[PDB]
């Protein structure tokens, strides 16, 4: 939701990180692209190919992650 | 010719021990006993590791495998000339006398032999692996 | 010219480099006497890369934009813009001493093997027949046109042995 | 029992027939060849003497001759070195100036803009800086002209001759007998008192009228050219005497028991020169006089000709203890009629000796301006490693060969041999699990720090500041040596080394030797280095042990020593001769010693070597070792990607070689991969491909083309293993070295 | 001298010869013209 | 176990059954040659499959082959 | 590893606005070896060192991981079968001779990997190396770079 508005100085982010072996330099360290914890900055590029087709919100994100699991299933 | 009997109390060559004896197979799967005769006390190479000595007279000796065994007939055959046999027993108490088989060595043809695994065409002459699919199981050419 | 290079006789960047390597040579001789071997060395070696640039700014070489000199490969390109001693000339120079090599090799297998034991003259050199097929090798590219011609360089398939497939 | 000389006059006749008839040494290679194979053959079995013919006489002659060829070529290899020190160097210059000229005695031609080598060494002179020490060496000796390096190329060169001839008279006219090798005592009563204290006795010599008057004379800045003649200096005794006091009585105090009248020369001063750098050479005198008389005395104790001495046959037999049955009965027949044994033994102690000749010469600098000479010693220490290794894993491979081909079972009925061999299961399990200990114990260590680093937890990790692993044996041991001198070395002025403690000595602003101390970084690496040793150790040793036989193949000495492999049988029965277990012995010695020499480097650029300022030192790296080597992350960052700067930018200057070899031994290490991950029978397959298109244009060879077999593979392998990651290592060091030290 | 000239015939001499005198011929080549690039 | 299996083209020479290091191969009446023998596998379930006898056999191609099957604590030479 | 080095190295010196860079030094070796390789390496192995750490530093694990996993393909790539069945055999011996220890027992007798399991477990430890170190190395000197 924040990426799509300046996606030129926003760096994605690809999940969280939950490790109880991080220390505190590292949680600062990896607490970076605005989030409030640790996170992987994606280099997939998954967050342009969902803008360009018409991605916007967190909720279109939601429903098609449902979607997909029910074709899965 | 008859198939001999293993004789259990039967002395063993001199040989004071070695970490390459018999393990747990030896008691719970299998283990192999050579037996042969000389002419006189020699010491020789035990296929384990070691120089052991043979007695004059019968000879007693075991191994956890059949590979062992035919090491030292070999041994035994090509340098002091003799001619041993060996059995293979189980923990049950169960002999089977393995080699000579028939009573004569396999290098020497002997009557009686009934041919095995014998293929009455060259190996040119095997079908592609194609004509053996879908088969049981995995089987090559050569089987059929 | 071709492929937007410049002549290297036009280069900035190729006397800019031409000046550097004279200065790093100066700069190494300044340490030295006058009447020195290193000195005389160090002269020898500045004379040779000038010699060196001039030459190849006299044969018409083609720089880029790095100052470097940039060979043509193309037959037509070079033909047409005097560019045919990078490479054509030299190609057809190498064809010509390659061919010399495996012409000569291939008749001295040919001539030994008819003999009592053709490995031994394989390990052992007969330098006289090597000799004599190594001056003989000059008019391999007539010889090998003959022998094309004729039928007799090739081997027939059923004498060349296969796997059974 | 009478030791004689036993000599056949004209056993083989001198003769070019044979020099024409390839393979005539071996019964199956005269027949000439048919394959490809039989070249390669030609040379894996040329100096296998033993394989040729089973006379023990004719192998025994083949290997004096061989190593009078071999004498030959290392005069001829020493007359090259003192020839290029005379007419191609920089010596006499570097004499008057050693702290500020590089040595140099190798100038290349101007071909093809190779003059680019011949850099700037100082002292009016262009040439590549050697890194020998070759100059240190003749400055210890008192060479101060070309003329006197001219001198000893020419006589090198008449030893060379001599001992060619040598070789030629004992293998065509005079060749001495079986029972002339036999002579043990003799040989050993020999090689002790005459060889080894006679040439300590006359170097002593040397030293003491030659070296030690013209190397006082040099440090108190004389001027070479001014400095008396060595012919003027054992001529006259004023000039002596002027020098040491104690030469005014002559050779009288050495015969009234009045030594002590010559510790003018003959001293205990320890420590180093402190305006050389180097040991004192009173001390290196008098320790050869010392080694001198300890070797004559050693060299009359066997047994010979009269009843006097000692018969090892005798020694052998009665060492015998309840818990090793029988002892050392047939171990002297074993030395006395199998030469790889022999070969296997002096392999050994004689890569033993070559490691702590190293470890020896880094720590005690012998020669003068040696220690500031950082790239002659880092160069030194790693050329006499490598060569120390290599001959330890060549011990391994002689004892499998004897254990393969001279071992007899009669002849060991209940010895040391025959019960260790029947323990052998024992005491390589118990090996390969202290292997296994060292490896996590060593490695683990290294991979938790570089896990807690990247963790942002550094007080986790396993160094100084955090958990520390300090040698406190080490130390104390260093600290025991430092105070030597005062109670336990009452004689001593100083310590042996410098290393131990005290005081730093430079040399023309440079650290020429400072105490190292010892950290966690160093006891890991220490353990390291145990690790790595000990799994060498469990290749070799399993190779030697089961190399008759073993659980898996029971006749494996009836397939011989070097053979690929016993069939996909059993599970597949792949290298399992014992030249493979030395083929894999020789990776494992690669990587600990490249582990050791990676760690000297790093510890002395770190620690010990750099320049003195004003109220301070500074080292070449900084010091970074105590704080970066507990990390894998540390040595490939701090060590190899920031040292390895001065080789990848060498290009353009004297150094840029070195950059060539840094890139093409790189290649040859690749190349090695392709002949260790790949077999033969695909390079076969490709080969009949090959010659189908040969047989196409008639060229096809006579010598059928045939792939290298399976053991020329795993040779070619680990030959090009490692020439490519020495080379590498050595390009890296010596520019390195050059471009900072 | 008939044995001589046949050792000297082998594979390695002749080999060892020929590649002598192949980089003489380059190296004086390359000694009297030099730095060649183009034709 | 593996497969051992013998061809026409033996020419009954023997050197297959010596070099057998475990006792798989034996000799038998023939008429197909001049040695009037031909080899026979009747003990495969004690081979290993070291293709000794395949090393050994000089008929061009090989009258004897082996063809690695299934694996038993015999056919793998386990002593254990 | 050739065609993406080459994109790689000619990528980077186009987005760092500096093309000549690569023109003059992708004609030799010793320029990809510095150049590109130990120059761009250096914010890399300095993910973590003694005085701390960043974000870059799972690369730098990630590298070195790469590294190790390569190097342990080299061992199943190099080293054959036989050696390690008979290092087996004796491991066997040392496990049924040690007491208490020895009343634990194994359903599976232990054996060596055979020839072609040797052969695929070396060239997937090969693989998995090569793209790990490569992986970690490319979105390191991309990222801190950029
Ligand atoms: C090994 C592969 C190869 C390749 C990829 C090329 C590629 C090229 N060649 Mg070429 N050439 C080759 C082998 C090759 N050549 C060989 C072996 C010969 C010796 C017979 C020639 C002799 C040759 C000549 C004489 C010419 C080219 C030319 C050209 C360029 C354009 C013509 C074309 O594409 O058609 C393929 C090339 C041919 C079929 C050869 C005949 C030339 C055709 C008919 C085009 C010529 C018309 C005209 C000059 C085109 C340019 C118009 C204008 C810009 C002047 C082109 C880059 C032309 C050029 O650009 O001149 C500078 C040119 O005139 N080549
Ligand atoms: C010119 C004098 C001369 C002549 C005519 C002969 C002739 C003969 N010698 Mg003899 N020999 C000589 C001198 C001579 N030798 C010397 C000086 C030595 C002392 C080293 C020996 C020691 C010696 C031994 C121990 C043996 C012979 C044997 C033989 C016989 C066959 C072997 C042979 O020559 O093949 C030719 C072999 C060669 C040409 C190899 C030469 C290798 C040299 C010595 C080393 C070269 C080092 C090289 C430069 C360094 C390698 C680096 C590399 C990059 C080049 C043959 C009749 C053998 C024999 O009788 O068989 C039963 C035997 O075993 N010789
Ligand atoms: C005081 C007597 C003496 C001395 C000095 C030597 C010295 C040597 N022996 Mg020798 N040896 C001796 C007695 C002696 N031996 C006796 C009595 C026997 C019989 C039991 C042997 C049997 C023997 C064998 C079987 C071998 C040696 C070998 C060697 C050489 C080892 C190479 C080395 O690393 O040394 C360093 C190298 C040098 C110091 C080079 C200098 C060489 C000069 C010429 C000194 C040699 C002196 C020696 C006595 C020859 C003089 C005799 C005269 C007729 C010329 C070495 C030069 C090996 C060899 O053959 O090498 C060729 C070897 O295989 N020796
Ligand atoms: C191998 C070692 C070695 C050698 C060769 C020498 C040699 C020498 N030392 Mg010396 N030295 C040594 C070790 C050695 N030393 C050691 C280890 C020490 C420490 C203890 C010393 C300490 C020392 C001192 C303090 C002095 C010497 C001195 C001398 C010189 C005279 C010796 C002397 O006084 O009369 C000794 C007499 C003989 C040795 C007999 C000579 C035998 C001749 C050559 C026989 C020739 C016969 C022949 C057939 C002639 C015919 C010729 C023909 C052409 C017709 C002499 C050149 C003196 C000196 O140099 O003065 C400055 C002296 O003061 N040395
Ligand atoms: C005093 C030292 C010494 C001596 C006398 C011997 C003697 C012998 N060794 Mg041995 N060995 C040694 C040390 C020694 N070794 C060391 C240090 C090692 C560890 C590397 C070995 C490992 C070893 C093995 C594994 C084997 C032997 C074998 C043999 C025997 C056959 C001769 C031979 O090797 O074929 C001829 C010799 C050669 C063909 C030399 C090969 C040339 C090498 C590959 C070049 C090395 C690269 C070079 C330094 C760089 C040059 C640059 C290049 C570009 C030109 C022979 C009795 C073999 C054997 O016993 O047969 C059953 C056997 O296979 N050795
Ligand atoms: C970097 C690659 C690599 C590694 C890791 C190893 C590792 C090992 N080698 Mg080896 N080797 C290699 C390369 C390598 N080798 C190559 C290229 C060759 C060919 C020349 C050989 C040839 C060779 C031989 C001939 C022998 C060995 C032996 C050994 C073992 C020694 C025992 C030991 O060190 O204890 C400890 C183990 C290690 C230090 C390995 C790293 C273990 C890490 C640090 C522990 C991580 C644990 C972690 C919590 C696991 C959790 C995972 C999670 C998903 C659950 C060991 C496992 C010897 C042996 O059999 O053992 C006695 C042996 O004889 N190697
Ligand atoms: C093999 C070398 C090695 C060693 C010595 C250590 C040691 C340590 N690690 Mg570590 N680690 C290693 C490798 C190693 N690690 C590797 C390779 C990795 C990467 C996978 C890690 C990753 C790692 C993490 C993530 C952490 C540690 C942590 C720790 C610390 C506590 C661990 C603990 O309490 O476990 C318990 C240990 C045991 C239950 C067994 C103890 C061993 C006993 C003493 C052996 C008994 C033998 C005995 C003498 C036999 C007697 C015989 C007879 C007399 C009865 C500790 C000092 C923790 C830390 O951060 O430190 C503060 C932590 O969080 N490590
Ligand atoms: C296949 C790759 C390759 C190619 C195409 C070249 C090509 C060339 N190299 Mg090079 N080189 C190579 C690989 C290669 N090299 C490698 C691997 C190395 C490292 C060892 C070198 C190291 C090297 C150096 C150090 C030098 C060269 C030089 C040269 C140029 C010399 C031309 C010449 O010899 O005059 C002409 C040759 C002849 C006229 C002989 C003709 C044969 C007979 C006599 C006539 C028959 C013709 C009808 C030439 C353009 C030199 C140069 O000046 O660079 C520009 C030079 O200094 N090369
Ligand atoms: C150290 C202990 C030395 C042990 C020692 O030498 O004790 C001394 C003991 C006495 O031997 P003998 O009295 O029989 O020796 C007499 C003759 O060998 C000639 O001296 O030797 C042995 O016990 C042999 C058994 C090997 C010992 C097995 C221990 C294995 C540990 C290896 C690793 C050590 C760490
Ligand atoms: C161990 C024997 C084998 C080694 C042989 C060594 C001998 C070498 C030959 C050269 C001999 C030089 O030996 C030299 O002898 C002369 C004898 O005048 C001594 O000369 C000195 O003493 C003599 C008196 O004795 C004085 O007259 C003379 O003016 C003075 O220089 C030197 O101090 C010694 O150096
Ligand atoms: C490449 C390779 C080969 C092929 C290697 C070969 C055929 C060796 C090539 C050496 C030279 C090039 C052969 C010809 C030598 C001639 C004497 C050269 C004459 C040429 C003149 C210029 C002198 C194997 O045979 C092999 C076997 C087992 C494991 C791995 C491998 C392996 O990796």
């Amino acid at each position: 939701e924040q990426w799509v508005t300046d996606p030129v100085h926003i760096r994605p982010i690809a999940h969280a990180i939950w490790d109880p072996h991080f220390g505190q330099p590292a949680v600062e360290a990896f607490t970076r692209g605005g989030a409030s914890g640790p996170v992987n900055i994606s280099t997939s590029g998954v967050y342009q190919w969902w803008y360009t087709i018409g991605m916007r919100t967190n909720q279109d994100l939601y429903v098609g992650s449902v979607f997909l699991a029910l074709v899965s299933a | 010719w008859t198939v001999p009997t293993l004789n259990p109390d039967t002395p063993s060559p001199i040989f004071g021990g070695s970490t390459g004896g018999l393990l747990r197979k030896a008691q719970t799967e299998e283990f192999y006993v050579i037996t042969w005769e000389a002419k006189k006390e020699q010491i020789f190479e035990m296929p384990t590791g070691g120089a052991a000595i043979m007695r004059q007279g019968p000879n007693l000796l075991k191994f956890g495998k059949k590979e062992q065994c035919l090491a030292l007939t070999t041994q035994l055959r090509n340098k002091f000339k003799l001619t041993p046999c060996f059995y293979r027993v189980f923990p049950d108490g169960k002999v089977q006398y393995l080699h000579p088989a028939d009573g004569v060595y396999p290098e020497k043809v002997n009557a009686g032999r009934v041919g095995a695994n014998q293929n009455m065409r060259r190996i040119g002459q095997n079908v592609n692996p194609i004509k053996v699919k879908f088969s049981g199981r995995m089987m090559s050419p050569a089987e059929i | 010219d071709i492929a937007g290079l410049t002549p290297c006789s036009e280069s900035k960047a190729y006397a800019k480099l031409e000046k550097k390597e004279l200065k790093t040579l100066e700069k190494r001789l300044k340490q030295y006497e006058a009447d020195s071997a290193p000195a005389v060395a160090l002269k020898a070696t500045m004379e040779r890369t000038k010699a060196r640039f001039a030459n190849y700014a006299k044969a018409g070489l083609l720089c880029g934009n790095d100052g470097l000199p940039h060979l043509i490969a193309d037959p037509g390109l070079a033909l047409k813009y005097g560019h045919a001693g990078e490479v054509f000339i030299p190609t057809f120079g190498f064809l010509y001493v390659a061919g010399y090599i495996g012409y000569v090799g291939r008749q001295y297998l040919i001539a030994v093997k008819g003999e009592a034991k053709p490995t031994d003259k394989e390990i052992i050199i007969d330098v006289p027949l090597a000799t004599k097929l190594a001056w003989q090798g000059a008019g391999w590219p007539l010889a090998a046109v003959q022998e094309l011609q004729r039928g007799t360089l090739l081997e027939k398939e059923e004498n060349i042995t296969v796997s059974p497939r | 029992k009478k030791v004689k000389i036993a000599v056949d006059r004209n056993p083989v006749e001198t003769s070019f027939e044979k020099w024409a008839k390839p393979g005539h040494f071996s019964r199956t290679l005269s027949k000439g060849p048919n394959t490809t194979t039989w070249i390669w053959n030609l040379h894996a079995d040329a100096h296998d003497f033993d394989s040729h013919t089973s006379d023990l006489e004719e192998i025994s002659r083949k290997v004096f001759s061989a190593h009078f060829g071999q004498l030959g070529i290392i005069f001829i290899w020493l007359s090259g070195m003192y020839f290029h020190g005379a007419r191609f160097s920089n010596y006499e210059a570097w004499l008057s100036d050693p702290t500020h000229i590089k040595p140099s005695a190798q100038v290349v031609w101007p071909i093809v803009g190779q003059e680019i080598l011949n850099g700037d060494v100082g002292g009016g002179f262009q040439g590549i800086q050697i890194t020998s020490g070759f100059f240190q060496l003749w400055r210890a000796s008192g060479i101060t002209s070309e003329l006197q390096l001219y001198t000893t190329a020419i006589g090198g060169l008449v030893m060379a001759a001599a001992m060619f001839f040598a070789g030629w008279f004992h293998y065509h006219k005079a060749a001495p007998k079986l029972e002339w090798f036999q002579n043990v005592e003799s040989m050993l009563n020999h090689h002790l008192g005459g060889l080894l204290g006679l040439g300590s006795l006359a170097w002593a010599g040397h030293q003491i009228h030659v070296s030690l008057p013209v190397n006082k004379l040099l440090d108190a800045g004389v001027d070479p050219k001014e400095i008396p003649l060595p012919h003027d200096l054992l001529l006259n005794r004023a000039i002596m005497a002027d020098l040491y006091p104690s030469f005014a009585k002559g050779i009288a105090p050495f015969f009234t028991l009045n030594w002590s009248e010559y510790s003018d020369f003959l001293t205990f001063k320890g420590g180093l020169n402190p305006v050389t750098g180097g040991l004192w050479l009173s001390d290196t005198a008098h320790h050869h006089v010392a080694i001198a008389v300890l070797f004559l005395v050693a060299g009359h104790m066997y047994r010979t000709n009269w009843g006097i001495g000692h018969s090892m046959k005798e020694i052998l037999e009665a060492h015998r203890g309840p818990f090793t049955g029988e002892g050392h009965v047939g171990l002297y027949e074993i030395l006395t009629t199998s030469w790889h044994a022999q070969l296997a033994i002096n392999l050994a102690l004689f890569g033993s000796l070559s490691i702590i000749v190293a470890h020896h010469m880094y720590a005690m600098p012998p020669y003068p301006y040696l220690a500031t000479d950082y790239g002659t010693q880092l160069s030194l220490f790693t050329h006499h490693t490598w060569i120390g290794g290599f001959c330890i894993v060549g011990a391994g491979a002689h004892a499998a060969i004897f254990m393969v081909r001279d071992y007899d079972p009669t002849n060991n009925y209940n010895n040391l041999l025959d019960r260790v061999i029947r323990h052998r299961d024992a005491i390589i399990s118990h090996l390969n699990w202290v292997c296994i200990f060292l490896g996590f114990h060593s490695f683990g260590l290294y991979i938790h720090n570089d896990t807690m680093s990247a963790l942002g937890r550094p007080q986790d990790m396993f160094s100084d500041t955090a958990i520390q692993l300090q040698p406190v044996f080490a130390q104390w041991i260093q600290n025991t040596h430092f105070l030597a001198p005062q109670l336990t070395a009452p004689n001593a002025l100083a310590a042996t080394s410098l290393t131990w403690g005290g005081d730093l000595v430079a040399v023309g602003g440079k650290v020429a030797m400072m105490p190292i101390s010892l950290g966690t970084s160093d006891f890991m690496v220490h353990h390291i280095h145990a690790f790595t040793i000990h799994v060498t150790v469990l290749i070799l040793l399993k190779g030697v042990l089961f190399a008759r036989s073993s659980r898996l193949i029971p006749d494996k000495a009836n397939l011989g020593f070097r053979f690929p492999c016993d069939g996909p049988g059993r599970g597949g029965t792949c290298q399992v001769s014992a030249w493979d277990h030395v083929f894999l012995g020789l990776f494992w010695m690669y990587n600990s010693l490249s582990i050791v020499i990676f760690h000297f480097s790093w510890k002395m650029q770190s620690d010990v070597w750099g320049t003195v300022t004003a109220s301070g030192v500074s080292h070449i790296t900084g010091g970074n070792f105590a704080q970066s080597a507990n990390t894998i992350n540390g040595w490939l960052r701090d060590f190899l990607w920031a040292q390895s700067s001065q080789v990848i930018q060498s290009y353009g200057s004297a150094l840029s070689a070195y950059g060539l070899i840094f890139l093409g031994a790189h290649f040859v290490w690749a190349f090695s991969l392709m002949f260790l991950f790949s077999g033969r029978g695909y390079w076969q397959e490709l080969i009949e491909s090959i010659v189908w298109a040969h047989n196409k244009l008639k060229v096809a060879p006579a010598i059928q083309p045939r792939a290298l077999s399976i053991t020329q593979g795993r040779a070619v392998g680990v030959a090009h293993y490692l020439l490519g990651g020495i080379a590498t290592t050595w390009s890296f060091f010596l520019a390195r070295i050059i471009s900072v030290g | 001298m008939k044995d001589f000239t046949t050792y000297l015939s082998t594979a390695p001499v002749i080999a060892t010869i020929w590649f002598t005198f192949t980089a003489g011929l380059l190296i004086e080549i390359n000694r009297y013209f030099p730095d060649p690039l183009v034709f | 176990a593996h497969i051992v299996k013998i061809y026409d083209t033996c020419i009954g020479c023997t050197q297959c059954v010596r070099a057998c290091p475990l006792d798989v191969l034996e000799m038998v009446p023939w008429d197909g040659c001049k040695a009037s023998q031909m080899a026979s596998a009747p003990r495969t379930e004690d081979c290993v499959g070291c293709k000794r006898c395949e090393t050994a056999c000089p008929t061009d191609f090989l009258s004897v082959r082996v063809y690695l099957g299934s694996e038993s604590t015999r056919s793998m030479g386990l002593s254990y | 590893g050739w065609v993406t080095f080459y994109w790689h190295w000619k990528h980077l010196t186009l987005w760092q606005g500096n093309v000549a860079q690569f023109d003059e030094s992708s004609t030799y070796l010793m320029g990809w070896l510095r150049d590109y390789l130990w120059l761009n390496s250096s914010q890399l192995i300095n993910g973590y060192n003694p005085f701390g750490m960043n974000s870059l530093s799972v690369w730098a694990w990630t590298f070195l991981f790469g590294h190790l996993i390569y190097a342990t393909g080299f061992m199943f790539l190099i080293s054959w079968r036989g050696y390690w069945q008979e290092l087996i055999e004796t491991l066997v011996w040392a496990h049924e001779k040690t007491p208490l220890a020895n009343l634990v027992y194994w359903k599976d007798k232990p054996v060596a990997l055979s020839i072609v399991q040797a052969r695929l477990v070396g060239l997937a430890h090969f693989s998995v190396g090569y793209i790990f170190t490569y992986a970690a190395f490319l979105i390191a000197s991309t990222s801190g770079r950029f």
